[PDB]
DNA sequence: CTTGACAAAAGTGTTAAATTGTGCTATACTGGGAGCCGTCACGGATGC
DNA sequence: GCATCCGTGAGTCGAGGGAAGCACAATTTAACACTTTTGTCAAG
């Protein structure tokens, strides 16, 4: 978000979580789409 | 070994953070047996209890900072090494 | 057990099991002095057994417990705990606060990026405790009692609470969301421009980060009090500061549909 | 204004009445008009014939005849009382003493039924509701394929829902077949048995077909009697219980045997003999006669099963979902279900009462005990998912409602537990139900809406009209037919060409069992009436429907209706020509019986000398507040001395302009880009609307107010209210309510209301202030009903009920109610939403002044300014065809009527577009004014895009882009024009009910939650803002640690830091250091409550009290 | 006796219990069969635990009777009159000392406390409880008014003299949370009764002439 | 974006330990009343009246303007935490 | 019926 | 005063629940129907739970926070806080042993 | 500041009236009653 | 391996939705005086 090293205290878990799930809507429903993510 | 978000977290060393996931009843039936403690290490832990978090602002890395000018410096630098 | 302003009693399940419970003990109590056979004393013993574990955990063995005359069961403890409606996720986990309004969001292109179109009303309920604050500093009331009587009444607010109003808000910011809060660029904190009307104003450029067309979307606002919760606000979470996206590193406020047509 | 009407499709019968489905199904169940000798056994009637008579087994209760009085009072009283509009029910039973043989008859009073006004809803305490039609699976014999096995089959006996368990014949793979029944599966051959059939008879008849009657001839049980095989099936379905004969066969007669307890219906019943090719004497699956079991349907359904998994041609599998295997069941179903329900109930009681007490002296009076059957009317139609609040924004709103299909509810699927399968459109949908019309997201497929011509017929099977094609020449005869019998036919197209009723086209466009063919003329049977049959009355009244993308379209009909009536609204120019059934079938207009001459017109009532003399008055509706607040009056249409023939309108209703559908304005359209006001979906508009009144609404708002009786005193509603000064009591009268006309706005008093202060000695610096001054303090405080944030407008109304008036029911403890009804009227504003037929939508974001609008050469600005780019992506081109049609009709003078799916097509609408130019451009050649230069300038850019021919004159061009629907306009800031031609035109938007008047809210500090002492939710209960767990993990990926702590303790449930936040905030001062919340301490509490020690510890392992000392014992 | 507020093992055990007093009592001597006798203790039992253990908020047994009797009473009217009797049809179907005020009052002493987890609505998310207030603990508005109060009084009693203030703030309660009797202060001091009276009404005059002054002080009187 | 918020962020190691050291100093201007600022008469923020120019109220600002100077001095174990509160007092009686 | 509280106690009563 | 660092989780014994208790709970009675009082050994005790309003006890005796800490002999009731209500708990005296259905289920 | 008489408010019995709690009824009676399928689909964990 | 039992399924809002009686002993409550305790008045 800042092109920059990141700083120390910096909560990268809840954003790795966000940053996956955001575009889950985006992925097709219908081994492939949202169903293939889960499963993995 | 290798397992799934789910079982991941389920199976936490928080008993507060997994107790507020699922499986409440499991988690907290186990925990009880055990006598587990909470370090409150994670995020959900102290919001639950309402604590300020690890992260950001609330990180021991930055939290104990202090600000202070040159005139208030002086004099405490003066009020100490003149002794 | 409290008493609602009809004058009707409203309690909770808790007092049914726990009723059950000690209906149950007493009974096996006075059976258990009267030597009854071993067959009354279990089936009274089962019972027991049975009322402690509604109370614990209804319907976890067996029928559920239910209300006579209604079909719902009793709420227990371990309902109170758990699942989505349960104390966690509904209480610990989230809650309501004070300090939050609400409304429909249009398009303000005049708007720079870090500023928003709060309405002048909502403004006023949701800095309440500055500005009666800032009305006893100057004249408009001679103390917090008196200027908060004047806001009670819409026709007793004279034309200077409006002028210290935007007074109070100098400098400070508030917080925008919209729901789903899919990622953290779902809250971002502007600074307010007071404006008539009803709806807030939101800039063209945070809208795909929001995922806010103008077709009926509302909003929420959120006021941060202490000197920390506005300094983290327009420091770390300003509108005009989260330019790239955390999960890509690619802008994200950039130009937009109107925008790319006519450049 | 002319009308001119597009369409070449004839038509040969008209919609049917759009409120059948309610109306007509009701009146079957009561049939409270037929006499009581000629009542057929369908409804209410069949449920008394069923449950009676009533045998103590000396005692026989008979049922003779029933019959239903008058209302009490009138449907307008009963809403002004909450009340329930219902009929008195009386049922003439006789008592018959077996023993002495005397027979003693009396009319007992059974209670009240709901009855259905004229337009198809009730009145259920003062509301009126609508009773959804529900669809289900249709009761019947089904077969299945076995998914885990395949060539094995299943078979289902399907009983009415609540009448019966559901019966499965499975062929095991050992080759036995073993019947399911609650979850127990056993061998067929002990039940098969039990009905009296031996070894060699099920070899006459099931013994053709293979292997597969080898597992149905086991000889273990074949030599076994009857009786004891009775014995054996009634250990095997409950076991535990002591065998006995009297108790087996009453278990095994009342499964699948009794009528009271199994019934396989009207609609199963039928279903089962089309299926199974018998005749069913009852709708049972056993007949119990000469004290033993006869079969009914047992033997064809394993027939059937085992000839399907032979291969026998003619026997085919179940499709579930096929339109003519799922049935509709109306209110008069619904209804009469609730009634036997609580009918059984009160045959309980007769039974159980009728063996116990002064047996010689007894009467059906006595023993009869209403109270059951009672409560299961009224349950059903208050605490019922089908029995919902009635959508009345607008005539259309109720129209909808009504037609409805809900898959949910009692006995039906769930909201989560519905898969893709029940929310397709199925291929017999066609005709039947709406393909487009549902809700978009959770609800989408499993609520529907009937189509226009479609009707159920009495087994609960929509049917959809056919024309009769006979030697390839289409006849006029129309023939209603299920999806079943649809079947079996090659159906045309309503678009097919006929040379009179002959037709033309040598290929024909048809359906075979749903699947579109290319069949010639002597191939066709039957033809659609026309398009309109496919589609509900909403999707009906969207023009140019087929230029719509259908995700668009269901947005289109959806919003239709949430438009408010509008005090100056207008029908469309253009209409599909359903706007005037719309109207005429909703009841909200009022029109002429007959030929007559109008005698009094007045903005209350309206007098007609009819022909044979008689004068009829016809009050009218004025300013009444609908479920929603919007006002609903009806208007005169008619003048004194005006003749009017037999249904000539008399006074127009809520959104209607002379008979036709009118929700919304019709204005002047620039599709355009506009500074950014247009902005994702916002919308431009001009101040020119508000000035003409475009747009306003009438809104009405009741406030309730109660006193009553306490312990500490009696609440009083009195003009005398403490510690208030004149300014706030000017606007009372002398009773303490609000005089009528006054402006009232947010913190003015409605009602004035004193109630007594429970005794509690005031604080010592309380009793210190009073000394000084000197005051006394009363006994009584303020609690009077004040105008609420947000909120105001002007009284118009109040109503005020007494503890004995007529007919007001009060609660026990309340002394009177006070109801105060004010009335505002809305423009529009920034933020209000509005919407077209086609799916677009979006909020008001500027209100611009007529100068700054851009407008035509003649000086015209335009009234709203869309945005080009929701066009492409929403692919509702229907907008637009719509726009060129209505420049066409602004500058000619007259309205379109364009069918759905035939109707107006460019060709005719450049025709039309060509005198529209003549009109607008041949009026300024004559008053002596040419070609403007800021014209000429823009048709040099229009020849560079390739939209005008080069070479032509300046006049010649104009011509070309306007046969585009593009026009020449200017800038209203600049006066420059804008460089490229603009699609301007008429169209037809509406204005939602969506307002941000009633969404805007805001809160500082208000009420609290009482366990969690967290503020409450709601804007009615000034609650705040729900931050729920996604929002915590935004400030937790943000980093803000101190903003979120806040949230949690200092603004939501910190009760010691809210309380020192506010106060240092009114002090200048900065918020202290939040604390534990509230909500963690009932957790330990509630951890506490389940036998587990939760403890709190410090950095050493110390205990540490969160509970301040207040929980420990010293 | 099932759907009368108990279960029916809760009937079984309550009627248990009648028929062990019915054996006790029980007299083979009269030749009566057990049954005839033990009837009796059986349905007393399990009638009287439904009187005592059917409601949240017990009613005695006595207005069990009354409200059955009541219940009783009006149906039968309901079901002569063709409607709902009134309270004074009701009341003049009990008899003597029965009015419509008594039959109102009873109804409203039957009525059943409502569950707090009571779902609103078609979905599963709203219940009773997230629409009642807590009106107990005062509000961070009525807790600020009080302590402004207090320090606006505590600035007026610094101008009064220092027994002054102290009379006033023990006369009022403003020091051991309780009002002191003139004999009560006047112990604490010394002096006698009437002359505590003379300066109290002294010291209080002079606060009313500041107040006029200032004006400081009205706003918290409402 | 606020002013210098490129220059302040550079400052730091740590983003959130700008956040800290604004908001602490936001409170230090705040409890002794905007008289220990190190900003010069006209170097203070203002902010537009109807009466005309007076000092900006909220402090926030005033600690970004501050840190901005390079006047102030920010780090972890300066001074001990008792003993600076005690030497502010005495500069800048409140 | 084990799961049956009612039906558990009848067949008691019924030894 | 000390900062809350860890939250540990453990089993109750019967001891441990009893020294929770501010006393026993012996009779479903809730309030009273006519005056709308706590019952006395009920589940809203005031002897067991504390006073309903601040520094008052039952009895009406003692009215004022001068008696703070102490206990009516008329009523039994402690003169204290109203919200110690939210945190009291008492007990239920078990004829025979009950198992705990989530060590069981 | 200190008495001396003064009427009202608060406090202490005393007793009759409402209110509430408990026991008793003798022909013979002896094992419930509601429900019941678009049963929800999937994956995990345990008992075999 | 199969068979069985359990827990899980987005967010914010919104209006709307709140069938026995009687006899008797015991206990609690309300009325009625009659007796100290409290606030006052006028004085000295
Ligand atoms: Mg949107
Ligand atoms: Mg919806
Ligand atoms: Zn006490």
């Amino acid at each position: 978000s800042m092109a920059r090293p990141v700083s120390i205290g910096e909560a990268v878990g809840i954003v790795a979580a966000q940053s996956i799930g955001e575009p889950g809507t985006q992925l097709t429903m219908r081994t492939q789409g949202l169903p293939r993510v889960i499963e993995l | 070994l290798l397992m799934g978000v789910t079982k991941s977290a389920l199976s936490t060393k928080s008993w507060l953070s997994a107790a507020s996931f699922q499986n409440t009843t499991h988690v907290l039936t186990e925990a009880a047996i055990a006598g587990k403690k909470d370090e409150l290490i994670g995020l959900k832990e102290n919001v639950i209890l309402g604590r300020l978090i690890p992260a950001g602002t609330g990180s021991d890395f930055v939290r104990f900072t202090q600000v202070v000018d040159q005139k208030t410096l002086k004099a405490i630098e003066e009020a100490r090494k003149e002794a | 057990m409290v008493q609602v302003d009809g004058g009707r009693f409203a309690t909770s399940d808790l007092n049914d099991l726990y009723r059950r419970l000690i209906n149950r003990n007493n009974r096996l109590k006075k059976l258990l002095a009267q030597g009854a056979p071993e067959i009354i004393i279990r089936n009274e013993k089962r019972m027991l057994q049975e009322a402690v574990d509604a109370l614990l955990d209804n319907g976890r063995r067996g029928a559920p417990v239910t209300n006579p005359g209604s079909d719902r069961p009793l709420r227990s403890l371990t309902d109170i705990l758990s699942g989505k409606q349960g104390r966690f996720r509904q209480n610990l986990l989230g809650k309501r606060v004070d300090y939050s309004g609400r409304s429909v969001i249009v398009v303000g292109p005049q708007l720079k990026l870090h500023q928003c179109g709060l309405p002048k009303r909502m403004a006023l309920e949701l800095f309440k405790p500055f500005l009666l604050k800032k009305m006893e500093e100057k004249g408009i009331a001679p103390n917090v009692k008196a200027a908060r009587r004047m806001l009670e009444r819409q026709r007793d607010i004279k034309d200077e609470v409006w002028d210290a109003l935007e007074e109070v808000i100098h400098g400070k910011v508030v917080l925008l969301n919209r729901a789903p809060t899919l990622h953290r660029l779902g809250i971002q904190a502007f600074q307010p421009v007071l404006v008539e009307g009803q709806s807030i104003q939101l800039h063209p450029l945070v809208c795909e980060a929001f995922n806010a067309d103008f077709d009926g979307d509302q909003m929420a606002v959120h006021v941060p009090l202490s000197s920390f919760a506005q300094a983290e606000a327009r420091i770390q979470m300003l509108s005009a500061h989260n330019l790239l996206s955390p999960a890509s590193g690619e802008p994200l406020a950039k130009p937009s549909r109107d925008i790319i047509l006519g450049l | 204004m002319e009308i001119k009407r597009f369409g070449r499709i004839r038509e040969v019968i008209p919609l049917p009445p759009l409120t059948e489905i309610q109306v007509e199904s009701y009146r079957r169940a009561l049939q409270a008009d037929v006499p009581p000798e000629k009542r057929e056994n369908v409804g209410i009637q069949a449920a008394f014939r069923e449950t009676f008579p009533i045998e103590e087994e000396g005692l026989v209760l008979d049922f003779l005849e029933y019959r239903l009085g008058e209302p009490p009072f009138p449907q307008d009283e009963c809403r002004e009382k909450d009340l329930t509009y219902q009929a008195p029910l009386y049922a003439r039973l006789q008592l018959i003493h077996k023993d002495t043989g005397l027979i003693k008859e009396d009319e007992v009073f059974l209670g009240h039924i709901p009855l259905m006004t004229e337009d198809g809803s009730f009145i259920i305490n003062g509301a009126d509701r609508v009773i959804v039609s529900q669809i289900h699976r249709s009761p019947g014999v089904y077969f299945t394929p076995d998914p885990a096995r395949p060539g094995r089959y299943i078979a289902s006996i399907i009983p009415l829902p609540k009448r019966g368990p559901w019966i499965d014949l499975e062929v095991e793979p050992n080759g036995v077949v073993s019947m399911k029944v609650n979850k127990r599966k056993f061998p067929l051959v002990l039940l098969l048995r039990v009905l009296g059939y031996d070894q060699e008879t099920l070899a006459r008849e099931l013994g053709a077909y293979g292997e597969l009657v080898q597992g149905l001839m086991d000889e273990s049980v074949f030599a076994m009697r009857p009786e004891e095989a009775l014995i054996r099936l009634f250990t095997l379905l409950r076991p535990g219980d002591p065998p006995k004969r009297d108790k087996a066969v009453a278990y095994v007669y009342g499964l699948i045997a009794d009528p009271r307890r199994y019934d396989l219906g009207e609609a199963g019943r039928y279903k089962a003999e089309e299926k199974l090719g018998i005749r069913l004497s009852g709708r049972t699956l056993a007949r119990f006669e000469d004290g033993e079991f006869k079969d009914e349907v047992f033997l064809p359904t394993l027939r059937y099963l085992f000839a399907l998994t032979a291969g026998v041609p003619g026997h085919e599998v179940d499709d579930i979902d096929h339109l003519g295997n799922r049935r509709i069941r109306t209110v008069g179903e619904l209804m009469t279900d609730q009634f036997r329900v609580g009918l059984a109930r009160l045959a309980r009681g007769v039974r159980e009462r009728m063996l116990m007490g002064s047996e010689d002296s007894l009467t059906p009076a006595k023993l009869v005990n209403s109270r059951p059957l009672e409560a299961a009317i009224r349950e059903f139609f208050s605490r019922s998912q089908l029995s919902q609040f009635k959508d009345e924004t607008n005539p259309l709103s109720s129209l909808r409602h009504k037609r409805r299909i809900s898959a949910l509810g009692p006995g039906g699927l769930t909201r989560e537990r519905a898969g893709f399968d029940v929310r397709d459109v199925h291929r017999t949908h066609y005709g039947r139900i709406c393909p487009v019309e549902t809700p978009e997201g959770a609800n989408i497929g499993l609520i529907t809406s009937l189509a226009a011509y479609a009707r159920v017929d009495e087994l609960g099977f929509i049917r959809t009209p056919y024309r009769r094609v006979v030697g390839g020449v289409v006849t006029d005869e129309v023939v209603y037919m299920t999806a079943t019998e649809e079947d079996r036919y090659t159906i045309a197209q309503a678009n097919t060409p006929l040379e009179g009723n002959r037709i033309a086209a040598e290929r024909v466009v048809a359906r075979r069992k749903g699947e579109p063919v290319i069949v010639s003329p002597e191939e066709v049977e039957f033809m659609d009436v026309s398009p309109k049959q496919v589609f509900s009355v909403n999707t009906n009244l969207i023009p140019f429907l087929e230029h719509d993308d259908a995700n668009r379209a269901l947005m289109g009909s959806n919003m239709q209706t949430q438009a408010v009536p509008l005090i100056r609204a207008q029908a469309p120019v253009v209409m599909t020509g359903l706007e005037e059934r719309v109207v005429r079938d909703s009841l909200a207009a009022l029109y002429a019986e007959e030929d007559g001459e109008v005698a009094k017109v007045d903005g209350n009532r309206i007098v007609v000398r009819y022909e044979d003399g008689r004068l009829v008055e016809y009050p009218l509706r004025r300013f009444y507040r609908s479920n929603q607040g919007t006002a609903l009056d009806q208007r005169p249409r008619v003048v004194v001395g005006q003749r009017v023939r037999k249904g000539d309108l008399l006074a127009d209703g809520p959104a209607s302009e002379n008979g036709f559908l009118a929700l919304g304005q019709n204005v002047l359209v620039a599709i355009m880009p506009f500074d950014g006001y247009n902005f994702e979906d916002a919308i431009v508009i001009s101040e020119e609307l508000l000035k003409r009144d475009f747009y306003t609404s009438i809104h009405i708002e009741r406030y309730e107010i109660e006193a009553r009786d306490t312990k500490l005193g009696p609440e009083r509603i009195t003009r005398d209210i403490p510690h208030l000064s004149e300014a706030a009591l000017r606007d009372l009268d002398e009773e303490g309510v609000v005089r009528i006309g006054a402006e009232v706005k947010p913190g003015d008093i409605l009602v004035g209301r004193t109630s007594f202060k429970g005794e509690s000695e005031p604080t010592p610096e309380e009793r210190l202030l009073r000394s000084i001054f000197g005051e006394k303090a009363r006994d009584v405080k303020d609690t009077s009903l004040r105008v609420p944030p947000g909120e105001g407008g002007i009284v118009v109304r109040t109503v005020r009920l007494r503890r004995g008036d007529p007919g007001v029911e009060l609660k026990p403890g309340v002394r009177e109610v006070v109801r105060v009804y004010v009335a505002q009227k809305r423009k529009l504003q920034v933020g209000d939403k509005l919407a077209n037929r086609h799916g677009n939508k979006g909020v008001v974001a500027k209100i611009l002044p007529v100068e700054d609008m851009p407008h035509l050469p003649d000086g015209t600005p335009v009234d709203v300014i869309l945005n080009p780019l929701g066009v492409p992506s929403r692919m509702n081109l229907g907008q637009i065809l719509e726009t060129h049609l209505g420049l066409a009709g602004y500058f000619l003078g007259q309205r379109y009527i364009s069918p759905i799916f035939d109707g107006a097509k460019e060709p005719e609408i450049k025709e039309l577009l060509a005198q529209a130019f003549e009109v607008y451009f041949g009026k300024r050649k004559g008053e002596g004014f040419g070609v403007d230069k800021r014209e000429v300038e823009v048709l040099r850019r229009a020849e560079k895009l390739g939209l005008v021919t080069p070479g032509k004159t300046p006049e010649e061009q104009l011509k070309e882009l306007f046969l585009q629907g593009k026009v020449v306009l200017y800038d209203g800031r600049t006066g420059e024009p804008i460089e490229g031609p603009i699609v301007v035109g008429q169209m037809f938007i509406m204005k939602l009910y969506h307002m941000v008047e009633d969404k805007m809210h805001a809160r500082s500090t208000g009420p609290y939650s009482l366990i969690t002492q967290q503020p409450l939710g709601g804007k009615a209960q000034f609650g705040g803002q729900r931050f729920g767990e996604m929002e915590v993990w935004a400030l937790e990926a943000y980093g803000a640690a101190h903003t979120l702590q806040e949230m949690l303790t200092l603004k939501s449930d910190d009760i010691e830091g809210r309380n020192a936040a506010y106060e240092a905030i009114i002090k200048g001062e900065d918020v202290p250091e939040p604390s534990v919340p509230e909500s963690f301490r009932v957790l330990v509490k509630e951890l506490q409550a389940l036998a587990l020690d939760v403890q709190t510890l410090d950095e050493k392992d110390n205990p540490v009290d969160i509970f301040e000392g207040l929980a420990s014992k010293r | 006796y099932t759907g009368r507020g108990l279960s029916f093992l809760d009937l079984i055990q309550e009627g248990n219990q009648g028929l062990i007093r019915a054996v006790e009592k029980f007299e083979y001597k009269r030749r009566f069969k057990f049954s005839t006798y033990a009837t009796w203790w059986i349905r007393q039992a399990i009638n009287r635990a439904i009187a005592d253990q059917a409601r949240t908020i017990r009613i005695p047994v006595h207005m069990v009777e009354t409200i059955n009797k009541l219940s009783r009473t009006a149906r039968q009217l309901q079901q002569e009159l063709g409607r709902e009797p009134t309270y004074e049809e009701i009341a003049e179907a009990m008899g003597p000392g029965w009015d419509a005020k008594r039959v109102e009052e009873t109804l409203k002493i039957a009525q059943e406390p409502v569950s707090l987890e009571t779902p609103i609505g078609d979905e599963k998310d709203s219940f009773y409880g997230d629409f009642i207030p807590d009106e107990h603990l005062p509000s961070p508005v009525d807790a600020a008014t009080q302590s402004l109060l207090s320090e606006e009084l505590e600035k007026a009693l610094s101008k009064l003299s220092e027994r002054e203030a102290m009379v006033l703030k023990l006369r009022k309660g403003l020091i051991d949370g309780r009002e002191h009797t003139l004999e009560e202060v006047g112990a604490f001091f010394g002096v006698t009764r009437e002359r505590i009276r003379q300066i109290e009404n002294k010291a209080l005059r002079k606060l009313k002439y500041h107040e006029s002054r200032t004006r400081k002080l009205r706003d918290f009187l409402d | 974006a606020e002013p210098g918020i490129d220059k302040l962020f550079g400052m730091v190691d740590s983003k959130y330990r700008l956040t800290v050291v604004v908001a602490k100093r936001a409170q230090q201007l705040l409890r002794h009343g905007f008289k220990n600022t190190v900003l010069e008469p006209e170097e203070r923020p203002k902010m537009q009246t109807l009466e005309g120019l007076f000092d900006d109220p909220n402090a926030v600002t005033w600690a970004m303007k501050e840190l901005l100077t390079g006047r102030l001095v920010f780090g972890e174990n300066l001074v001990p935490e008792d003993r600076l509160q005690k030497e502010m007092e005495r500069l800048y009686p409140v | 019926s084990t799961s049956d509280p009612v039906r558990q106690y009848l067949h008691e009563i019924g030894q | 005063k000390k900062e809350v660092r860890k939250v540990r989780i453990a089993l109750a014994s019967p001891e441990k629940i009893r020294s929770w208790s501010y006393g026993e709970v012996e009779k479903p009675e809730t309030i009273n129907y006519r005056t709308l009082k706590p019952e006395r050994d009920g589940l809203f005790d005031e002897r067991i739970f504390g006073p309903i309003k601040d520094y008052e006890c039952a009895c009406g005796k003692y009215k004022r926070q001068r008696f703070e800490g102490k206990v009516c002999e008329r009523c039994g009731v402690e003169v204290t806080k109203s919200i110690v209500r939210r945190y009291r708990m008492g007990h239920i005296e078990l004829a025979t042993p009950a198992a705990h259905i989530w060590f069981v289920k």
